[PDB]
């Protein structure tokens, strides 16, 4: 048989509930007072984001 | 637990010892979505993560691994 109009749409609404987040800060064993081993020693100072200011705007 | 107590998951991470934890930081950062938000302080030497935007196929795998390493 026919089906018909039939099966409306529901109109709902939002909800903001972001929540703060449960973060955590995993420490990892760097150099520190431990057995006999060597840690490490840095390559140089790059500067790599070396900002900058103004070229001409008199 | 048939879903993944998020607490018992952050608090049962980072009790851990180092071949534990590391392989904790290992697993977030290999399979890192861009939900998770995870922040690698190198001077601290630290994974500062929210596992509360890790998809359930992750937190899963780490509930697996640090429940099974803590209990």
């Amino acid at each position: 048989e026919v089906k018909s109009s039939s099966v409306e749409i529901i109109n709902g609404s939002e909800s903001k509930k972001k929540k703060p987040k449960l973060t955590v800060k995993i420490k990892l064993n760097k150099t520190t007072v431990l057995e006999n081993n060597d840690g490490k020693r840095a390559e140089e100072k790059p500067e790599s984001k070396s900002p900058a200011k103004k070229t001409a705007a008199k | 637990k048939g879903s993944v107590d998020l607490e018992k998951l952050a608090f049962g991470l980072t009790k851990l010892n180092e071949d534990d934890l590391v392989g904790v930081v290992q697993m977030v950062t290999d399979n890192k979505t861009p939900e998770m938000n995870v922040t690698n302080n190198v001077e601290e030497g630290e994974f500062i993560i929210d596992l509360y935007s890790l998809p359930e196929g992750l937190l899963k795998s780490l509930w697996d691994y640090v429940k099974k390493n803590t209990e």
